């Protein structure tokens, strides 16, 4: 299916706040305008949207694992 | 052979520390610029050149 | 020391900045684009970030992608090298205050000589000889033009201050076209440079183009290396350098480098920079400064052992010079012929995938290039694919080396300016040396019937 | 000057012969195999002679097939380069009679020097140290040799005095095999030199290979260069070689070099040579002389700036000697690692074909081979395709140039040395500079459970 | 069909004189055993044989150019 990549380069995370819930879980179906995860730089925690409805089959990424452009971050059947 | 080589990554954890008060974000673009410039350019974002808020003073 | 460097560009200058690197011992950080994911250097380094999509603009002229490519790894400094970001003051205002060390001129001394009225300004307070002009951008008033015109002497050029290339600048033949060639380079700066500063200066027929390599740590201690000549320049971009130049004695070596030195003292710089010239009769003409690592600075390692990247990361690092002023010795002479991926005659760039490649090699050959057997030239970039440098004992013998390692080099799939260079060589005034800068397009001619 | 001469050679040497006389301006002459009918210079040549089969006795061993060749194309000297007829006093006094010119040593002192027990005699006649031993071949008396085993002091060793080339040498431990020890020596000498003259020398647990290479014109003129280390050998043959040594101080060299420019003038010496030794405690031990351009020459050129085949192209043509005792100067460091395709380990040769080269290149790194892509490397010569030379300004800058141009170099599709020369180059001991002759077959080890 | 190559290098000539009769004709048949042409080396002219009997298809080379081992001088068929 569609897989989202982050447009940016820097940390990763998956909860918006040191201590609290992920924006979105594995299973559970997502849709087009929804955030996902955070790829922060610079300390500006920036938000990550998909584009195509579906179930989410996997995550691709761990929390605190830098990424870059291009990289496949969770895929969306 | 590096002309064959993988692209493994990078080091998950190194304390960087960038000044807080250097970096803003423009909603509009999307361009992260410099606060500082911003502030000379009379406050407006030099890639899309979207103005944003200012003091009255 | 600097524990672990950024290489802010692309290419033949990242890898041997990464070599240089390696050698000193200082880790890699490897930042491209998505269209250079098999770089040599970026195949050769420990950490490969990627910034951006395949256009310049929204991938290595991203500042705020290499601060936090800079910030992710860890790094305490960068290294623009030449090009893109090379003399960008901004940039280096924002690495200085991001917390990292900009590997060069401090960004104040960037604004100051990049700007070429300033620069001349700043000179011609140092004492050093600078062409007679303008001295300051010219307005609407086509009688001050010309009377200043006729004060330097005609012919007269126009330049963008803040332009480089070898763009933005336009050449007056009289006034019937003054103020409309002005217009028109002015508006050429806005689209290139984001300046409209455009000056007037006296225009020379036959100069010979010398440049002096100069070093500072901008605590009291100015060296200065030895000379260079580009006589051979295309479209004012140079093609064949050498190193030091003919005819320039060492009284005179002596007597220019000392004021340069003062110079360096005086502006306070930092960093590997070069003063540019214009040479006629005795006479030098400072024109621009450039603040960065030259493209052409192999031809001055070569002939004084002094490797330029390593005494940029011992400067940058806070040490003071190692070398002294008697502990630079000139001995010997050199020659480079860069390499492109461009169409011969046309000048259009050519790029695709390269399917056979061999490197010269051999006593006094240095083969500067990321090119290999497979690699795709990318469509998105400059056309150098290479530098070449032939170290001889003299002209003749250098001239001979660089004949047969033409001979002996072999880039098939693309088209390349191999031919050209072979012609330049084979020339009997090149071979003489000190031809004008105008030579090669004297040898160009024109059209025919 | 000589206006035209001969290739008597093949491979990366023939290469660099065909280099240097491309740059002094003579034409060139290439002689080849029929198997080596796609080397590097042959193609590089204008004129290209076949003068036997594949086996190397019937097409490079066959004297009167290169004077034939030189006789046609109307040459009016030769060279011979290492290796094949590099020592052949026969062949350079046919040469000489054929009416052309040896590039190299006078046939007379070929005999003297070639032959070791003459040439340690010779030595010691002109005062130079040479190991204390028989002086002379022994006989069949057991008695005899024990007692002059214990006159210099056990252990002892044998060595074909016509012998050479890592083989026709035993060493012996005890008189509980020493006859025959001799003997067999004395029967594989009679197999590969043709000659059955065995000698007795004493045998050292701990040496430092130390060699000088000389210059003479054979007119009263004698300059000696820097002097080389080659402490890293596999069966008594170089892998890695470095010069200056460590320890070394000038003092020392001046010293030694005197005493062989006195050597030299004494012989009449002519051409390019070097004095071998063995070094402990400050003491010289002259084992034999190597009347040629040996394989392992560019660690001096870089590290003096004098090309040794332009030398003795001048010395050939009978021009004096352009370059006096006061006039070489030793400036840096250099390192060399030969790149042989055999098997890394067992040592068996695996010629075929090359699918992938790459060049290093970089500042001070010098690839001196003829392999490139497609070549295929022929099951008849030696195992050598390459040498590789990274100048330094230390010894710790050149082997991490070393190191990274290893990196760099690829070659790809039969078997190579590369990762013996990552480890030799790894370890601790050889980046500490001085270690024992022995000191690669300590690392080698043994057997295992 | 067979062509003769020189084993050795140097001079060619036809005629084992400066003024006499080529060793062979172009079109006539030769045997095995038979003279061709001769190869001179170090003023030590040598000849050339032959080694299958043929009719004398072309003759491939031109008196006084130097040849080489390995050389096809003259095509018998
Ligand atoms: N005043 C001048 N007179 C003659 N030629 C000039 C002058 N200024 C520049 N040029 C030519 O253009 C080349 C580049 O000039 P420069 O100011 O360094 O521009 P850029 O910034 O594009 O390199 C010079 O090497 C010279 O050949
Ligand atoms: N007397 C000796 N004592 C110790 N080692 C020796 C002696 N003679 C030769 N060797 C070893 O063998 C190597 C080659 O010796 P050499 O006489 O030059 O033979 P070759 O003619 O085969 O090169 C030397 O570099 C040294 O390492
Ligand atoms: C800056 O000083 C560190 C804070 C960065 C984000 C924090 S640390 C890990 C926590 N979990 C998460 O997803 N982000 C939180
Ligand atoms: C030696 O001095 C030259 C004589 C070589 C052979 C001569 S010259 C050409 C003549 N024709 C021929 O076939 N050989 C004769
Ligand atoms: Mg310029
Ligand atoms: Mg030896
Ligand atoms: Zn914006």
């Amino acid at each position: 299916g569609h897989i989202v990549r982050s447009p940016m380069v820097g940390t990763f995370y998956r909860t918006p706040s040191p201590d609290a819930k992920a924006f979105i879980e594995v299973g559970q179906k997502v849709n087009v305008g929804d955030t996902l995860c955070i790829v922060e730089a610079m300390k500006m925690m920036n938000q990550i949207e998909a584009d195509k409805s579906g179930t989410v089959k996997a995550i691709l990424v761990e929390s605190g694992q830098p990424v870059e452009f291009d990289e496949p971050l969770v895929v969306i059947e | 052979s590096w002309i064959e080589r993988i692209k493994s990554n990078i080091t998950p954890t190194r304390k960087a520390s960038i000044p807080e008060g250097v970096w803003t974000k423009c909603d509009s673009c999307g361009q992260v610029l410099y606060r500082a410039e911003l502030e000379r350019n009379l406050e407006v974002c030099p890639k899309c050149d979207h103005h944003m808020r200012m003091t009255a003073r | 020391m600097l524990d672990k460097i950024v290489i802010a560009n692309r290419g033949e200058i990242a890898l041997r900045i990464l070599r240089a690197c390696k050698e000193l011992g200082i880790k890699t950080v490897a930042v491209h684009s998505s269209a250079d994911r098999d770089l040599k250097h970026v195949l050769l380094a420990d950490e490969t970030v990627c910034i951006g999509p395949a256009p310049s603009v929204k991938s290595y002229l991203n500042i705020p992608a290499i601060i936090s490519a800079a910030e992710i790894t860890g790094a305490v400094a960068i290294h623009p090298g030449y090009g893109f970001l090379s003399e960008n003051a901004n940039f280096a205002e924002q690495v200085e205050r991001s917390g990292f060390i900009f590997i060069g001129p401090k960004a104040e001394t960037i604004r100051l000589m990049g700007d070429k009225v300033s620069a001349i300004a700043a000179m011609k307070k140092a004492g050093v000889p600078c062409v007679p002009g303008s001295d300051g951008p010219l307005g609407d008033d086509m009688d001050k033009n010309r009377a200043i015109a006729k004060r330097i002497g005609y012919p007269v050029i126009i330049k963008a201050s803040g332009g480089g290339g070898g763009r933005g600048m336009r050449v007056v033949r009289g006034d019937a076209e003054l103020a409309q060639s002005i217009s028109m380079t002015r508006a050429e700066a806005k689209a290139a440079f984001s300046n409209d500063m455009v000056y007037m200066e006296k225009y020379l027929e036959n100069p010979r183009h010398v440049e002096i390599q100069v070093l500072a740590d901008g605590q009291g201690n100015a060296i200065y290396l030895a000379e260079r000549d580009c006589s051979m320049q295309r479209r004012h971009q140079k093609v064949v350098e050498e190193a030091p130049a003919p005819g320039i004695t060492p009284e005179l070596r002596r007597y220019i480098g000392e004021r340069c030195a003062k110079a360096c003292v005086d502006i306070g710089y930092r960093g590997a920079g070069t003063f540019e010239f214009l040479f006629e009769n005795g006479e030098f003409y400072f024109i621009e400064m450039n603040t960065r690592i030259q493209v052409e600075h192999p031809v001055t390692e070569m002939i004084t052992g002094v490797d330029l990247i390593k005494e940029q990361l011992r400067i940058a690092a806070g040490q003071p010079l190692s070398i002294k002023q008697e502990e630079v010795h000139v001995r010997g002479h050199a020659v480079e012929c860069r390499i492109n991926a461009e169409d011969p005659n046309t000048f259009l760039p050519s790029p695709g995938k390269i399917t056979r490649f061999h490197a010269p090699g051999g006593f006094g050959v240095r083969w500067e290039s990321h090119i290999y057997a497979g690699y795709t030239v990318p469509p998105y970039y400059d056309s150098m694919i290479g530098k070449l440098i032939c170290y001889g004992e003299n002209r003749d013998v250098a001239i001979a080396r660089m004949k047969n390692a033409l001979q002996e080099l072999i880039i098939d799939g693309i088209k390349t300016n191999v031919d050209l260079q072979i012609r330049i060589m084979n020339d009997e005034n090149f071979q003489h040396g000190g031809t004008n800068i105008h030579y090669l397009e004297k040898k160009l001619g024109l059209q025919e019937k």
